[PDB]
This record gives structure tokens, C-alpha cells and sequence, in this order.
């Protein structure tokens, strides 16, 4: 491998996916179980060959970072300041925004609208699982354009999920710290 | 409800009689429920000694809870 | 082969280009049922009908809220209440309504079975054009595409207006300011 | 240690000390037979330990519930009749031992119809033999826990004293 | 696997090898038993078989007789004690008429050999047949097994009607 070095390889990590280093102790990318089947609890289809848990694995690797990289954004500016401009978002912090704005009825709604992208997107991973050509975390998104140039694409693939590690990583610290930063424990 | 979405009807999902009783073989009972599935989707009668069976015990079961525990107004 | 809606998904295999409206957002597959009696024939029926009600609640609700109540008839604002009123007043008016509505749905799934099966009557056809505005060709597909755009919202709209005026008990406008 | 019944997944053929890798066949029945008879009256203690710690109908109730205890309760006149049932059930063993074909913790005959083992038949032994493995080393747990704290396993547990 | 097969592999007796029927546990149990104990005479067997059954013969008589008592009652124990004996004396007689009306040999597992090797052209059922070739089988052998069965019933239901008052007495 590239990182801890006495451990040779996972199984899998071969190097068909970006920001590849080898990084696996536990040999987690081997499990034999289709996690398509956690959605789609049967076979279903006749064509349905089945999906790897790498790819699996990759696809929520990247939701994950995108979701912290949007989380933390969201957790520094509610430190700093920055209300939306309508009534009910006075100031009540981070730690104790989420419950009063769960009491009043706009996180059901937010729940809503998520799962409904969340049910597209996994119509998505089910069709990848079906044997799609789609890659995991490609869901063709790219409106101002900045995605040609493939060289430009892979670096950015791989800026994207290291980015999203270290968003994972630093909304932990921050939501375990209760922020230190910009705000007290 | 949640019971009737047991059994494979129409789509890939729920469950086969056929594959559940032959499944259920055994050491001491030889080909176990082999067969039983083709018994009693063939035979009205094997269909009507289960049922009358069943539907008498369960109207014995009635008749013993009903005094048990009065379940009408001034019964 | 993908989806013009979402590119990151295959083109659903029964919508191809026909209906109005199509630009394969069908995620879920739901085109590709074909049992209990529900086929694309059926739910294309199902979104015309969905199309036409919502259009005309949405209409009945803006009309009624704006320009007020028609002589004779209960004021308040609040729709989802108003009914209520009139049902208190003039329940006959109602119930000859409902006995209408359910005479024509009826009549509107004989008609939707019959032509699944004999393939000659377009899903939500009714040969209902008394003043013929879509007799040519070349705009009767543009006017249908308006049409299914048009219901769609309406659609959204007045199950936002159903919502609102249970929960807040007040007019849609209302809620709006 | 061999192609004996009871080697499970996570010790196959489980002999770090290499008791079984000197013995003779005569030797290692011996141990199989120890092994069965230790994990089936070991499954018995653990059940009976849990069932009279809370049930205990015989006795008019009395013969209180903490195991160990209870052991100094019985009649005596009791404990011999179990004695003397224990001591003809193995009387009858040791009869059935001498039986052709006999296996070593096979007091059923199970030699008489079953020829060429299948799958299902050593699975099931090895589960026997788990089972009783591990009720072994629960009763001696249970013995040894209520020997050092005075407590019983339901009485322990319930207060907090792990 | 299957744990019920043909019985000696004869699939038209009336009969399967059950986990029960031929099973080691049944067999070394029943082989210990007095009836089928290898090593007795029918004498050692009927002793053996009557000292077992009036022993716990006496016990419901005592316990539940006409006469009992929730204390210890010598009159309770020697009314036990008696009607053990008697219903053993009933016993015997039934297995001494059943000895007469059943057998005539007074030395079995050779009368077989002989008339399946010197021919038994005789009026036959004594001769030829004979079922069974135990020693219990003869005119002789049952009226020995019969004489201890008495014997020993007489001696166990003594011994348990002693037992009884030890127990109710010394407890
Ligand atoms: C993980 C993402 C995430 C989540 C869950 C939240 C959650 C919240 N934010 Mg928020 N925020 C985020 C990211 C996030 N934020 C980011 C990245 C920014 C910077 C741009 C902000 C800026 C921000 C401000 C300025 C304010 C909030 C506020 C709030 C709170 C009120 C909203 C509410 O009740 O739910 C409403 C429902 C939702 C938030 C669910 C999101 C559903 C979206 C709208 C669907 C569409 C998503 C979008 C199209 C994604 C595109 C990707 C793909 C389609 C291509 C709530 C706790 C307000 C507050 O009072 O907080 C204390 C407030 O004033 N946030
Ligand atoms: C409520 C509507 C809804 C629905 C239907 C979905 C549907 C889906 N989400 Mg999802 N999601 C939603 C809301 C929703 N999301 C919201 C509001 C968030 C923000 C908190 C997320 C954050 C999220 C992430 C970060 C991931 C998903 C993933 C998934 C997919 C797999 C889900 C699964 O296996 O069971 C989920 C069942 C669980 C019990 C969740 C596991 C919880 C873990 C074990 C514990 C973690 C700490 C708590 C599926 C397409 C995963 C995916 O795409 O995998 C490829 C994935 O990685 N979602
Ligand atoms: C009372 C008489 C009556 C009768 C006999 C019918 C008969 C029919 N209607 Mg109907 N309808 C009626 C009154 C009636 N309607 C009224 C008063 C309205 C409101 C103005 C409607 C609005 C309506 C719509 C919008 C639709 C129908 C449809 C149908 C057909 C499908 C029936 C079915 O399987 O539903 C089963 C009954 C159910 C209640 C199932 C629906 C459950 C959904 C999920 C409820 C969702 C609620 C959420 C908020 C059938 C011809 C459908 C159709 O023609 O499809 C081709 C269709 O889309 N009807
Ligand atoms: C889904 C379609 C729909 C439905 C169910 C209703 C239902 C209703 N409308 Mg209405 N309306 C609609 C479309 C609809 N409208 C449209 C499209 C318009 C604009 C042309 C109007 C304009 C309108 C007015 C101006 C009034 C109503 C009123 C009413 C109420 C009593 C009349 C009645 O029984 O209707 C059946 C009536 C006939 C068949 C005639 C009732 C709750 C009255 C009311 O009480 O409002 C508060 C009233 O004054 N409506
Ligand atoms: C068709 C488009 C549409 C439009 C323009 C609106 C517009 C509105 N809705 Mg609404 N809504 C819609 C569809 C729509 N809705 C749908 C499809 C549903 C689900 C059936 C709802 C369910 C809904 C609820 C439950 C509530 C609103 C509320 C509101 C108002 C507050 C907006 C806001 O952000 O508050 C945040 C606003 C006038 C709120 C309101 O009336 O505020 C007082 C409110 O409580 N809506
Ligand atoms: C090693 C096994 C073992 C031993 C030594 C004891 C010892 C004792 N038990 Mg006990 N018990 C056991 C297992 C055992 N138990 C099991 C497995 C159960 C669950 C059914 C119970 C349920 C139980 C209750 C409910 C009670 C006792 C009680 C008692 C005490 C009085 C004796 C009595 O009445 O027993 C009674 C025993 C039984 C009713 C069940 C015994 C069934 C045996 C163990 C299975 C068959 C044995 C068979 C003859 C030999 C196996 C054949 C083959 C494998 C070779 C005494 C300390 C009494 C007491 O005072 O509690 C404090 C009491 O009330 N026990
Ligand atoms: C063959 C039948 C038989 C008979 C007649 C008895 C008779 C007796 N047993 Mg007993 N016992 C038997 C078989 C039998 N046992 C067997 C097979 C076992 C299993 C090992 C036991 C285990 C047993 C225990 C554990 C106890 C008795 C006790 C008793 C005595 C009291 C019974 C009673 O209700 O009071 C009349 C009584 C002398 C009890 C006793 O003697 O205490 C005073 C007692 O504690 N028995
Ligand atoms: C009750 C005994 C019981 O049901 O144990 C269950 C025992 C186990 O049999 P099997 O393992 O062969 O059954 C497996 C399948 O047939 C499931 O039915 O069945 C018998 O041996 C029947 C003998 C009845 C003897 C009556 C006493
Ligand atoms: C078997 C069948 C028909 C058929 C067939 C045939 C005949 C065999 C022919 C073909 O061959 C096959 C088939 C299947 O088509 C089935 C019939 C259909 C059903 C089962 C009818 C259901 C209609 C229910 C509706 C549409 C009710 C809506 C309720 C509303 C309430 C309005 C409110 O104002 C109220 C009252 C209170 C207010 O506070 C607020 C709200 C809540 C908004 C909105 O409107
Ligand atoms: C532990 C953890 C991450 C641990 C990572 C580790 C050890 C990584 C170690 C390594 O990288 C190094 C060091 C070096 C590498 O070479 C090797 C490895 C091994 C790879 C994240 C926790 C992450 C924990 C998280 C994210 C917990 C979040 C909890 C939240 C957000 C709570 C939200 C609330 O809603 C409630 C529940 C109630 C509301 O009332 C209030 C609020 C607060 C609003
Ligand atoms: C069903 C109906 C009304 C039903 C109303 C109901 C149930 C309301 C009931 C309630 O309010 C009450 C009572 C009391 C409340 O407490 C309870 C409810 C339940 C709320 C009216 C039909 C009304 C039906 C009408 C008006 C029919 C008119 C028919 C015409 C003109 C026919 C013409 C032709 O027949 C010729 C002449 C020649 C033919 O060849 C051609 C044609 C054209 C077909």
C-alpha cells in the first residue's frame, strides 16, 4: 500500500477509484453484502448482477463529505451571525437551533424535501446497481461547467473527497467541542 | 396487514408454500412436508378438514372468552 | 438512453417521447407497473384527472378569495371552513354535487377500462372540445403540454392550499401575507 | 484435536496444549466422554441455578433461592434418592459402553442408524458439545461468584454488583 | 439422517427400529432387568420379580387402604402388609394356571434342534413349533419362575412393610 505500509492491500483497493492511497486496516471494502439490498431488499430484477461495497462504500464516502462540507458551512456562519431574512431565526445558536426549529414545523419540511432528493439519487445507486455505467457521487451536476478538462475533473474528484474527510472530521470536533473557535463550550 | 405481505403473489417478494414446507425436513420425519403443498392445492378436501378443524376449536376458544371476559353492555 | 430530467438515470423503458409533459422524471420506475389493473394507460389517466381537478380547485379557491363569495353564499376566506358553512345551509346543494361526481366517475372508469382495452380513446379523452379549440393537429400537442404543465401546479398548489387551510384555518392569500 | 466432532470456527481443533496430540483413540474417547458429561450437566446446573433462583415451588417455597444454599436445605433424605438416580443412570451408561459399535458420549445408539454422517448430524453434535462448553464455563462462574460475593446470579445482576 | 428404519432390515414385520425400540439405552436397560438379566435361572428371575413387586406393591395398600391413618398404625401396616400378600397369592395362582395351559417342555432350545434335525412326525405343538427358546419357556421353568415370584413377593412386601415403620417411626 501507499499508507500504513505493513499492511499490504484491503482486497479491492486496486486503484479504480479516485483519491486512492490504500488507507484500510480493517479490510472494510470485502464484505460480501450488496448494501443495494438495504433499499432494495429483494433481487428484484432479473438483471440485477449486484453492486461491489466498495462502490457502496464510495457513494457514501462522498455524500458523507459533501453533507459535512455543507454542515460545517452552515454551523460558522449561525456562529458568526447571518440570520435568514424572515421573522423566528433570531440568534438561538447551533446547539439549541435545531430542537426549537424542530418544534416549529420547518425541519419536518426540510426532512421532507432531503428525503425526497435523497429517494432520487438512490434511484440512482439502484440503477448503478443494476449495472448502469454511472459512477458513484456522479449524478452529472455541473451548471457553470467547471467539470471539463478530465484532468481538471480528477483533481477535483479527489480535492472533493479529501475535502469531505476533513469536513467529517472537523464537524465532529466541532459539534463534539460545541465550537471553540468562534463561540464557547 | 402486516401478515398478508407474507406470501409471493405477483412479484419478486414474499414467500413460497412450496419452499417453506419443503424446507421443513428432519431426521425423524424422513421427506417432511414434501408433497403437502400439492395436497392441499389439490384437494378440496384436505382444504375443508383443515379449516372445520380450526373453525370449530376457534368457535370453542369464542364460546370460552365470551363469559370469560363479557365483552357487550349489560351481557 | 438516460433520462432528460435526471441524466445521472436510464430513459424509462415505457415513456419514450409520446405524452405531453414527458421528460423522463420517473425515478421510481412507477411507469413499468403493470398489475392490479395499473398500467401507464392508467396512471396517465390518473395524472389528467389529478391535472383537471387540481386546476379547477385551485381556480375555485383563488376566485372565491379574491373576488369574494357569489350572492347568497357564506364569506369567511378560509376555504377549507367555508365548506362547512355551506354544507349547514344548503347540504341538498352538496349532496346532488357528490350524487354528480359520482355518477361521472363512474362513468370516467368504464370509459378509462374500456379504451385500455380496445385501444381507441387516448388516456384523459373525453371528446370534450364544444367550442374547438383544439381541432388541428400541431397545436393539440401544444395545448396538451400546456395543459399537463398547467395541471401539475395545480396540482402542487391546491395540496398547499388544502394543507394551509387545515392547519392555519385561515385564506391562502391569507397565509401569503 | 483430529477429525473428531466438535471442531467449531473460532478454534478449529481447539488443543493449544496438545493434550490429544499424544493420546491414543482410548484416551481421547475418554475425553469426549468427560467433555459430553461435564457440558450436559453443566446445562442442567446453569438452568437449574437461574430456574430456582427465581422459582422454587417445591419444598412448600422455603429452601431459599440462593443457590449453595439451598444445597444445605434439602432434606438429606432427598439429595440420597438423586444420588442413588444419578448412580443407576450411570450403572446403565456404563452397561450401554460395552454395547458393539459404541461411540463415546453416544448413550442413544445413534451408531445403529446413523451411518455416513451427514453435515447436519455433526453440526447438531458440535452444537451440543458448544452448548455445553459454555454452560461449563458459566456454572463455574455462577459457583465461583456466589461463593466470593454471597449473592446469586439474578440477585447480582439486579443489584449492580459487576 | 434417519432414526427409523426397518426392522432388521425386514420391511414387512410389524414392527420399526425406533429411537426407542432399538436404541443402546433400551437395550442395556432392558438386559439388566430381571426377565431378560443374562446369568439367572427362572427361579433367581421370579425370586428377583416378586421381591420388586410386592415391595412397591404394599405401599398403596398401606397408603390408601380402608384402614389408613395419617399417623403410624400398626393395624394400617399389617392391613397393607396382607393385602400385598394376598394380591400376590392372586398373581401366582394366575401364573401358575398360565404355566400349566401354555407349555409342554421341561427342556427347551434342544426340542427344537432335535425335531429340525430328527424329523417330528408327531401329533405336532410339542414336538415340532415351540415358540420361544428361554428356560422361562418349560412347564419346569415357569414353575420355578412362579415359586420365587410367590417367594419373593412374600419376602419384599415384609421388608418394605419394615421400611415403612422405620420410616414413620425413626423420622
Ligand atoms: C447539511 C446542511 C444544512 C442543514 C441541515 C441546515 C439546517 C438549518 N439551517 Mg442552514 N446553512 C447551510 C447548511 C445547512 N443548514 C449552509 C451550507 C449555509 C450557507 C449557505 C447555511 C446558511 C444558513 C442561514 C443563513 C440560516 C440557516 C438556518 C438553518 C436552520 C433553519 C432551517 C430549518 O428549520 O430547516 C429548513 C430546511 C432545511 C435547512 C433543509 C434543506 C433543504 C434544502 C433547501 C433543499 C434543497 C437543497 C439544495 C438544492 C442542494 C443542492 C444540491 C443538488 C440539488 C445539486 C436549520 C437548523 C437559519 C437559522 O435560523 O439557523 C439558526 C438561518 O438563518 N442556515
Ligand atoms: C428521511 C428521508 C430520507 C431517505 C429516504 C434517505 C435515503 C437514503 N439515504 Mg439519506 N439522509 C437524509 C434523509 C433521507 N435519506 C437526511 C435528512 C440526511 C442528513 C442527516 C441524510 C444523510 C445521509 C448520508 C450521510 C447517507 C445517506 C444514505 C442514504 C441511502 C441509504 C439509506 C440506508 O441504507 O438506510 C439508512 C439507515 C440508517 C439506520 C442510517 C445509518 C445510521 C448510522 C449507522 C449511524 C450514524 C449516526 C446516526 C438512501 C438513498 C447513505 C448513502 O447514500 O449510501 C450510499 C449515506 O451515506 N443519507
Ligand atoms: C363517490 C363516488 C366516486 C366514485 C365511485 C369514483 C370512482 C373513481 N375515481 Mg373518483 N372522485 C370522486 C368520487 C368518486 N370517484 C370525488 C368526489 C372526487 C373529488 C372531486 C374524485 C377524485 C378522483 C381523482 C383525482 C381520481 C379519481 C379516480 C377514480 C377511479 C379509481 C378508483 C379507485 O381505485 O380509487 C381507490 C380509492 C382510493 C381512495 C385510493 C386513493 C388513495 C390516495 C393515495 C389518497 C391520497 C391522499 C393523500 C392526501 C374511479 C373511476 C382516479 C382515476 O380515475 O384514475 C384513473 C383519480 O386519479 N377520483
Ligand atoms: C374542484 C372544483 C371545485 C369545487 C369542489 C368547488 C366547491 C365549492 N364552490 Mg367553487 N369554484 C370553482 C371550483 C370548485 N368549487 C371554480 C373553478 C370557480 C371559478 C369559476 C369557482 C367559483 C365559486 C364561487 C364564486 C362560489 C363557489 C362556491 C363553492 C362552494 C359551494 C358551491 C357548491 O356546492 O359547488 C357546486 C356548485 C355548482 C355545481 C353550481 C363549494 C365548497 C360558493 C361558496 O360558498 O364559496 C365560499 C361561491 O359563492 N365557487
Ligand atoms: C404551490 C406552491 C406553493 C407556494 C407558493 C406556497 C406558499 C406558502 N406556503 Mg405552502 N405548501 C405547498 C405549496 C406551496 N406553498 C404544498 C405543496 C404543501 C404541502 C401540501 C404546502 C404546505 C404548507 C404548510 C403546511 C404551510 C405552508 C405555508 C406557506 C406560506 C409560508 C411560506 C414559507 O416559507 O413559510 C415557512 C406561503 C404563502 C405556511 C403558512 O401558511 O404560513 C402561515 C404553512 O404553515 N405551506
Ligand atoms: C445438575 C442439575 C440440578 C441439580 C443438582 C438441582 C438441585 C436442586 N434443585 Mg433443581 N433444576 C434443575 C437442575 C438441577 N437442580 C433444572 C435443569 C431445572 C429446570 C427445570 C430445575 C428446577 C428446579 C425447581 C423449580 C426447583 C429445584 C429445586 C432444587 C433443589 C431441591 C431438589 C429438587 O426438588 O429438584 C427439583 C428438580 C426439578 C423439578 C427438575 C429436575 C429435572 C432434571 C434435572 C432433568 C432430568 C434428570 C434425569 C433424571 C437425568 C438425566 C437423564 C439423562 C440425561 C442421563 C436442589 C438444590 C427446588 C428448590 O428448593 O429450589 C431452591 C425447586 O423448587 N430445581
Ligand atoms: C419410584 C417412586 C418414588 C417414590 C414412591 C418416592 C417417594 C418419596 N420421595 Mg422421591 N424421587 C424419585 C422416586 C420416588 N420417590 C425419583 C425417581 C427421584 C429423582 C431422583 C426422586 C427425588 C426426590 C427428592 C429430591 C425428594 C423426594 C422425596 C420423597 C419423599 C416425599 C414424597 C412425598 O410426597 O411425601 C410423602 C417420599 C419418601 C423428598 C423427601 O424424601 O424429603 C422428605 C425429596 O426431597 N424424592
Ligand atoms: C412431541 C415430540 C416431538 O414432536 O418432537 C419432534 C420430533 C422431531 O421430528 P423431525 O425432526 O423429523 O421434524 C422435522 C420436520 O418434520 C418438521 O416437522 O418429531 C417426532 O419425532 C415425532 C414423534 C412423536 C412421538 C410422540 C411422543
Ligand atoms: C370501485 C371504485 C370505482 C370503480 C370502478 C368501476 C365502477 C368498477 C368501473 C371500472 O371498470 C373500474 C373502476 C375501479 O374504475 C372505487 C371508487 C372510488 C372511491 C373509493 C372514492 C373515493 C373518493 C374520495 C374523495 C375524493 C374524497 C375527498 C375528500 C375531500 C375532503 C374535503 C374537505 O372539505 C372537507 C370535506 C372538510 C374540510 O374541512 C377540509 C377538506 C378535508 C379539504 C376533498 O375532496
Ligand atoms: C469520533 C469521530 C472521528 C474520529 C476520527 C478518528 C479517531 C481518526 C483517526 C485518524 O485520522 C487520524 C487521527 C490519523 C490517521 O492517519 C488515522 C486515522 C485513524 C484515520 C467523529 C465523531 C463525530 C461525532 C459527531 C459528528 C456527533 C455529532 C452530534 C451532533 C451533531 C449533535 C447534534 C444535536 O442534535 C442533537 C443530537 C441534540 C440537539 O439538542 C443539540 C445538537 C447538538 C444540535
Ligand atoms: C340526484 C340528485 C340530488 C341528490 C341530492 C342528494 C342525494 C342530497 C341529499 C342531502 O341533502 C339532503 C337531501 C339532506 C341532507 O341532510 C343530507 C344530504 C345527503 C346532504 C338530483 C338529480 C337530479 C336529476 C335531474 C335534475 C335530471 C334531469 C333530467 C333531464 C332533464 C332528462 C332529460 C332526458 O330524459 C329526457 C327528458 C329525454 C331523454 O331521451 C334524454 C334526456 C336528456 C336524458
Amino acid at each position: 500500500s501507499k499508507a500504513v505500509p505493513f499492511l499490504e492491500a484491503p482486497k479491492a483497493l486496486d486503484g479504480s477509484l479516485p483519491a486512492d492511497v490504500g488507507f484500510d486496516p480493517l479490510g472494510l471494502s470485502d464484505i460480501g453484502f450488496d448494501f443495494t439490498y438495504l433499499m432494495v431488499p429483494t433481487k428484484w430484477d432479473e438483471s440485477r448482477t449486484g453492486l461491489s461495497a466498495l462502490k457502496w462504500f464510495r457513494e457514501a464516502e462522498i455524500k458523507h463529505g459533501r453533507f459535512a462540507m455543507l454542515a460545517v458551512l452552515g454551523w460558522v456562519a449561525v456562529d458568526m451571525g447571518l440570520r435568514l431574512p424572515v421573522a423566528k431565526y433570531a440568534g438561538y445558536n447551533a446547539v439549541q437551533a435545531h430542537d426549537v426549529f424542530v418544534k416549529s414545523g420547518d425541519m419536518t419540511v426540510g426532512l421532507l424535501a432531503i428525503g425526497f432528493l435523497e429517494v432520487v439519487m438512490g434511484a440512482a445507486i439502484y440503477e448503478m446497481s443494476k449495472g448502469s455505467d454511472r459512477a458513484a457521487g456522479e449524478f452529472s451536476f455541473d451548471p457553470l461547467g467547471l467539470g471539463k478538462d478530465p484532468s481538471k475533473y480528477a483533481r477535483y474528484q479527489v480535492s472533493e473527497i479529501k475535502n469531505g474527510r476533513l469536513a467529517m472530521l472537523a464537524f465532529g470536533g466541532i459539534a463534539t467541542q460545541a465550537v471553540l473557535t468562534n463561540s464557547g463550550f | 396487514i402486516v401478515a398478508g405481505h407474507m406470501y409471493k403473489t405477483n412479484w419478486f417478494l414474499g414467500h413460497s408454500i412450496k419452499t417453506i414446507l419443503e424446507a421443513h425436513k428432519g431426521p425423524f420425519t424422513g421427506e417432511g412436508h414434501k408433497g403437502l403443498y400439492e395436497v392441499l392445492t389439490t384437494s378440496w378436501h384436505a382444504q375443508l378438514a383443515i379449516n372445520l378443524a380450526l373453525f370449530g376449536s376457534l368457535s370453542i376458544i369464542v364460546a370460552h372468552h365470551m363469559y370469560a371476559m363479557p365483552p357487550y353492555p349489560y351481557i | 438512453e438516460r433520462s432528460k430530467s435526471l441524466p445521472f438515470l436510464m430513459k424509462p423503458k415505457n415513456l419514450d417521447g409520446s405524452m405531453a409533459g414527458d421528460v423522463g422524471f420517473d425515478p421510481l420506475g412507477l411507469s413499468e407497473i403493470n398489475d392490479v389493473g395499473v398500467d401507464l394507460y392508467w396512471l396517465r389517466e390518473a395524472e389528467l384527472k389529478h391535472c383537471r381537478l387540481g386546476m379547477m380547485a385551485a381556480a375555485g379557491i383563488l376566485f372565491v378569495e379574491i373576488l369574494g363569495p357569489a350572492p347568497g353564499f357564506p364569506a369567511g376566506k378560509s376555504q377549507m371552513d367555508v365548506f362547512w358553512k355551506v354544507y349547514a345551509e344548503k347540504p341538498s346543494l352538496i349532496g346532488a354535487s357528490l350524487a354528480a361526481i359520482a355518477i361521472l366517475e363512474v362513468i370516467s372508469g368504464v370509459a378509462t377500462t374500456q379504451g385500455r382495452q380496445n385501444g381507441d380513446r387516448a388516456p384523459g379523452d373525453y371528446n370534450f372540445d364544444p367550442l374547438g379549440f383544439g381541432k388541428d393537429p400541431a397545436k393539440f400537442k401544444d395545448l396538451q403540454l400546456k395543459e399537463v404543465k398547467n395541471g401539475r401546479l395545480a396540482m402542487i398548489a391546491a395540496a398547499g392550499m388544502i394543507l394551509q387551510g387545515v392547519s392555519t384555518h385561515q385564506g391562502a392569500l391569507e397565509n401569503l401575507s | 484435536l483430529d477429525g473428531m466432532i466438535g471442531s467449531s470456527a473460532p478454534f478449529k481443533n481447539f488443543d493449544p496444549l496438545g493434550f490429544a496430540a499424544k493420546a491414543d483413540q482410548k484416551t481421547l474417547n475418554k475425553y469426549r466422554e468427560s467433555e459430553l458429561k461435564h457440558g450436559r450437566v453443566a446445562m442442567l446446573a446453569v438452568l437449574g441455578w437461574i430456574v430456582q433462583e427465581f422459582w422454587h415451588p417445591l419444598y412448600d417455597g422455603k429452601l431459599s433461592s440462593n443457590p449453595l444454599k439451598a444445597l444445605t436445605e434439602v432434606p438429606l433424605i432427598g439429595w440420597a434418592q438423586i444420588f442413588v438416580a444419578i448412580n443407576v443412570i450411570e450403572y446403565l451408561q456404563n452397561k450401554i459402553k460395552e454395547l458393539p459399535g459404541y461411540r463415546p458420549g453416544d448413550y442413544l445408539g445413534t451408531w445403529e442408524w446413523v451411518e455416513q454422517s451427514d453435515e447436519g448430524w455433526d453440526s447438531y453434535q458440535t452444537k451440543e458439545l458448544n452448548n455445553g462448553r459454555l454452560a461449563m464455563v458459566a456454572i463455574a462462574g455462577l459457583i465461583v461468584q456466589d461463593l466470593i460475593t454471597g449473592q446469586a446470579a439474578l440477585e447480582q445482576i439486579t443489584a449492580g454488583n459487576t | 439422517v434417519s432414526f427409523i428404519k426397518p426392522y432388521r432390515q425386514d420391511p414387512f414385520v410389524g414392527h420399526l427400529a425406533t429411537p426407542i425400540t432399538t436404541s443402546a439405552f433400551t437395550r442395556a436397560y432392558l438386559k439388566v432387568l430381571p426377565a431378560y438379566r443374562p446369568g439367572l435361572t427362572p427361579l433367581s428371575r421370579g425370586a428377583e420379580i416378586g421381591f420388586t413387586h410386592g415391595y412397591f406393591l404394599i405401599g398403596p395398600f398401606y397408603t390408601y387402604g380402608p384402614l389408613r391413618s395419617v399417623e403410624f398404625s400398626l393395624t394400617s401396616l399389617a392391613a397393607g402388609l396382607l393385602a400385598a400378600i394376598t394380591l400376590l397369592l392372586i398373581l401366582t395362582v394366575g401364573l401358575s394356571i398360565y404355566g400349566q395351559v401354555t407349555y409342554d417342555v421341561y427342556d427347551n432350545a434342544l426340542i427344537v434342534k432335535l425335531v429340525r434335525q430328527m424329523v417330528g412326525s408327531e401329533r405336532t405343538q410339542d414336538l415340532p413349533q415351540i415358540k420361544g427358546t428361554s428356560e422361562l419357556d418349560t412347564v419346569l421353568g415357569w414353575q420355578k419362575f412362579s415359586e420365587g415370584f410367590f417367594s419373593g413377593g412374600l419376602i419384599g412386601s415384609i421388608v418394605a412393610a419394615v421400611g415403612i415403620a422405620l420410616y414413620s417411626t425413626y423420622l
